[PDB]
Parts: C-alpha cells; structure tokens; sequence
C-alpha cells in the first residue's frame, strides 16, 4: 500500500481537528482543545487503490508557527482549512500557501482548500468568494462541517488525488 | 458539606493582642468543590456567612500542610499564609462536629 | 509637547478605556501583534497596564460562550496576554529551561536517546518501553523544575496572572484557576519547550532526536494543566497514569502564581496606528474632538 502523507493547516478555531476525527474516529468533538500536532493514519481506498492516510494535525495557534517548517517540509499534501464564519481565517490561507511553496521550492504543491462550519447560518465567506480565490491557487475547493460530517471524505479523497495528478 | 456549625469568627490583632471577633454570629462550613468529575479530585475550603447579612466574612482553602491549633474547648484557630484565622464555638459538641470535617476534609485532598 | 496624543490611556467615570476599545475593534487583524505591544508598552509606561489588563481581559469573558473556550484562540486580548508573558517572563523561562535543555543535548544525547512513542513511527532497532521510559524521565524533571519555580517567578507575570485570575472568576467561580494554568503554558512555557531556538533560550536548533522529544512532552505537559486525559491518539494513553497523578501538583503551582518595572517605549510613532483607521473611531458610539483637534496641528507623516 502506498503511503499518503496528508498535513491539515489553517487558522486557529477552524476545525482541524473536528475534520481530522470524523475521518478517523467518526464522531464530532464538541470541545474546544487546542492542539500541538497530533498524528493520525487510515486506510482507504480512493478510485479502486487501497492506501494508507498519513494525516498531521496541525497547531492553528500562532505561539507554534516556529514548528510549520518542519511539516512542510515532510507532507505531501496540505488541507488548507479556514471557517465561512472567520474571514480572518479565509484570508490566513495565503501566509500558509506561500511558506509551503518557499520550502517546497515549487509553485506546484498539491493542496486543497476547504471551507469548514458549513452548518452554520451565519455565513462570512460565502462560497463563490473561495471559488474565485481558489481557481486563483489552481486547487480543488471543498465545503465540509465537521458537525454534520459533510464533505469531509470528499475534502480528505480529492487531497490525494492532488498528489496522484503531481506525481505524473 | 464535612461540617456545619453555628460559630463566631475570630481574627488576630497583632497589635491589640490575642483575638477578637471579625461583630456578628456566622454559620461555618468545610465543603468540597470536584475538579471535573464530581466524585474525584477537589479543593476544600472554610467558609463562613454572617447571620446578620448573608454575607462572607472568612474563606480559607485547605492544604495538606494545614495545622489546626485545638487549645481549648470552643476555641480553635490555624495558620494560612500570612494571616492567622480561628472561631469560638457555641458549645464543645460543636466543637467536635467541626474538627471532624476538617480532619476527614485532609484526608480526601490527594 | 504633543505627548498630549500618548493620552489614550484616558478613562472614563465607572467604567475605563474608550479610545483603546475603541481602537481595538477598528484596527485591521493583521496589525494585532504589533497593537497589542503599542499598548502594554504605553500603559505600563504609565503605571496603568493592571486597567488595560482588566478591561481587555473582561471583553474576553464576557464575549465567549464556554470557559473551555477562553484564551485559546489568537485573539487581541490574547494577544495582549502572549505579549506580556514574553516579555516580563523570557528570561524566567531561559533560565529555568536552559540548563535542563543542556543536561538533555549534552550528557544525554548520545547513547541513542530516543523519545519515539508513536509505534506506527517506531524505528526496528528501538523499543517502545524503554522509549516511553524515557519520555516520562525527561517529562517529570522538566514538571518538577516548573512547578518548584514558584519563588522565582517575576512579580510582573504574578499580577498578569493574578488579573486573569479574577476577571474569570467573576463569570466562572469554581475552577477558575484552569484557565489560568492552561494559557500559562499553551501560550507561553510549551511554545518555549517546542522551539527553544527560536524562542532564543538556545544557540542552535536541537538535534532532531531531541526534538521530537520536546514535542511529545510538550503535549505531556499540556495535559497536565488542562487537567484532562489523552484520549485522541491512542500511543498517548499510555502515559494517561503519569498525567493524572500529575494535575493537582499544576494547579497548586497555579493557585500560588494567581494571587498576590521596565522602561519606555522605543520612538514609538502612535500616529500611523491612529491616522490610518482615523474614520471610523469616531463613528463607533464624545472625545474624538480633542485628537482630530490634536492631529489637524500634528501632520501625519
Ligand atoms: N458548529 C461547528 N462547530 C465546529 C465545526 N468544526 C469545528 N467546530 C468547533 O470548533 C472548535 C474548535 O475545533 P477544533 O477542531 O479544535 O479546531 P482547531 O482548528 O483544531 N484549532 P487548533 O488549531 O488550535 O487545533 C470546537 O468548538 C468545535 O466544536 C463545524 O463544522 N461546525
Ligand atoms: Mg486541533
Ligand atoms: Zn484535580
């Protein structure tokens, strides 16, 4: 089975790991717990292959941005998260890209964005606004809610697929 | 609640000398509050509202470490931090039924 | 002179800070890490930082919906508190993480200490046991140096966590201490412990056994004063036992850190924060008067 190596990043408070738990464990975290970097791995099948999903869960707080060389250095594959109630969030995807590509040394990096809390009426970053910004990145967009578990396999299998279409 | 005595609260005056009345009849108490899970760990502490306006006059939280000085019948005090705390009870029985809480309210600290 | 623009510190009648709060909800996200050092610096300049401290901090309580939510976000008033642990307690932290860090690089780091824990991770020639056995050595002395700190701890920091200590306590009375405790080391001590180099208590980066090492203690620690179990990664439960017998050990740190000096700021041109979000302090609602007065004389360079 191929590895996969999937690194979730994005503001704090966005649902990282929210959307990280309800791929592995299937239920939606309530609480607010901060984290570090925690680790996680799945197996998947995605378009007829079994795989298995190498997946960082990354710390949203800005106090621990000393540690995002390091991951980005090492992942293959980025789920950029911000949440359509935070445009703070939407526009810290940017700062995020752009170190990715400067340590990747490569503007073609597979990542996706993904738009997180889409249970909730009131909306910040409607979706035609990270349509136009992602069209402008040339990556997928996804809209989830870790509550509901919406989009979340979608968001996850279409990173991959990222990395498939890189490594042609 | 370990404990619930009717007593007075007493401070002491280190220029007046001995303790004083910190002035109005209290109801005392020695009690738990659980960190999370409510049978589990907790903080214990003396507290103790006047009758006169339900109002606190003392909160004291306990340690491990705390010594509790008993020197006569109705009569105790303790050491916490800087500040030294005691009461005078109404009769020895209640005395009693309130070092009872504070020596079972130790034991529980953890 | 026109020190007179320094003056935002005024206060109103039962109540305090109109121009900062003011300003705090104009200001653009993106200038907050450099807003919330413009305004410790000034006020505790001026021997007024416990007001600023206390005003932003009660915005903050009174705003969130849960207390597991309070101050583990990036906020302004989390920023303002980020702001003054760095720079009343760095060289507390330097010094009491330095030569705990130089006994784990040096004298300890050669007969392959490793602190490998994840066995999804673990390299063939290692052992998980004695893997773990070495995490929890590293993590308890690192504990025990943080908790026995309690003499040494900077008075400054002492009233910052004093502050924070009652304004939750008056939305949150029992248990307020665990916020305290818990934003004390998610935002300072851990990041600290994570990158010692770029945190400036060490010259170079550790080696990368270490690292790894740093980070899972980290998460260790972490625990210990949110005073709650491991239960997303299952190759952290195994240190579940440690962690629990550790909690109240935090808290009567934390219990004494919450109760019970510095020179001016830097050529500090206050205006360009004050001209450029100049339109719209005065539609948020009485004094604007007096600064645009004071500005129409004062050029904005
Ligand atoms: N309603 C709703 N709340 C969500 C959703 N996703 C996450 N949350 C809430 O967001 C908060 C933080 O979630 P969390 O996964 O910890 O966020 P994070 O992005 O990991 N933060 P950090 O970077 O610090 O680790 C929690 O209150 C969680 O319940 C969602 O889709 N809908
Ligand atoms: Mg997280
Ligand atoms: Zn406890």
């Amino acid at each position: 089975m191929t590895e996969y190596k999937l690194v979730v990043v994005g503001a704090g408070g966005v649902g990282k790991s929210a959307l990280t738990i309800q791929l592995i464990q299937n239920h939606f975290v309530d609480e607010y717990d901060p984290t570090i970097e925690d680790s996680y791995r799945k197996q998947v099948v995605i378009d007829g292959e079994t795989c298995l999903l190498d997946i960082l869960d990354t710390a949203g707080l800005e106090e621990y941005s000393a540690m995002r060389d390091q991951y980005m250095r090492t992942g293959e594959g980025f789920l950029c998260v911000f949440a359509i109630n935070n445009t703070k969030s939407f526009e810290d995807i940017h700062h995020y890209r752009e170190q990715i590509k400067r340590v990747k040394d490569s503007e073609d990096v597979p990542m996706v964005l993904v738009g997180n809390k889409c249970d909730l009426p009131s909306r910040t970053v409607d979706t035609k606004q990270a349509q136009d910004l992602a069209r402008s990145y040339g990556i997928p967009f996804i809209e989830t809610s870790a509550k509901t578990r919406q989009g979340v396999d979608d968001a996850f299998y279409t990173l991959v697929r990222e990395i498939r279409k890189h490594k042609e | 609640s370990y404990a619930r005595v009717r007593a007075v609260v007493m401070t002491r005056d280190d220029s007046s000398g001995g303790w004083l009345p910190l002035s109005g009849l209290s109801s005392v108490t020695v009690f738990k509050v659980p960190h999370q899970e409510e049978n589990g760990c907790a903080d214990f502490f003396i507290r103790g509202e006047r009758l006169r306006d339900k109002m606190v006059v003392l909160e004291c939280m306990l340690k491990k470490d705390l010594i509790y000085n008993k020197v006569t019948p109705t009569f105790h005090h303790w050491k916490i931090d800087d500040k030294k705390f005691g009461l005078t009870f109404q009769s020895p029985a209640d005395a009693r039924a309130f070092d009872r809480g504070i020596r079972r309210a130790i034991e529980d600290i953890s | 002179f026109e020190r007179l623009v320094e003056l935002v510190t005024m206060m109103g009648d039962q109540g305090e800070l109109p121009i900062a709060m003011a300003l705090a909800n104009v200001v653009p996200c993106s200038q907050w890490d450099e807003l919330a050092r413009v305004l410790v610096t000034l006020f505790d300049s001026r021997h007024l930082l416990y007001q600023l401290l206390w005003n932003m901090f009660s915005k903050e309580v009174e705003l969130a919906d849960s207390m597991q939510t309070l101050f583990r976000g990036n906020s302004l008033a989390s920023k303002i508190m980020t702001f003054c642990f760095k720079v009343y307690g760095a060289t507390y932290l330097q010094k009491l993480l330095d030569p705990l860090l130089r006994i784990v690089i040096t004298s300890s780091d050669w007969q392959h200490v490793s602190f490998e824990v994840d066995p999804t991770r673990l390299e063939p020639s290692e052992s998980l046991e004695e893997n773990q056995r070495n995490l929890l050595q590293m993590t308890e002395k690192f504990f025990h140096a943080i908790i026995s700190s309690s003499s040494e701890f900077p008075p400054q920091l002492r009233s910052v966590c004093h502050c924070l200590y009652q304004v939750v306590s008056q939305r949150f009375p029992q248990n307020s201490i665990g916020a305290v405790g818990s934003a004390m080391f998610l935002r300072f001590i851990n990041p600290a412990i994570v990158s010692p180099y770029e945190a400036g208590i060490l010259d170079k980066k550790p080696p990368p056994r270490i690292e790894r090492g740093l980070k899972l203690m980290s998460k260790i620690l972490q625990s210990i004063a949110n005073h709650v179990l491991f239960t997303k990664e299952e190759h952290m439960r195994p240190f579940n036992d440690f962690v629990k017998s550790n909690f109240d050990a935090a808290r009567r740190f934390f219990l004494d850190i919450a109760s019970d000096f510095i020179s001016d700021g830097n050529v500090l041109a206050l205006h360009r924060l004050l001209w450029n979000n100049q339109e719209k302090i005065g539609q948020y609602l009485r004094p604007f008067d007096k600064m645009a007065t004071l500005l129409a004389y004062l050029g904005p360079p």
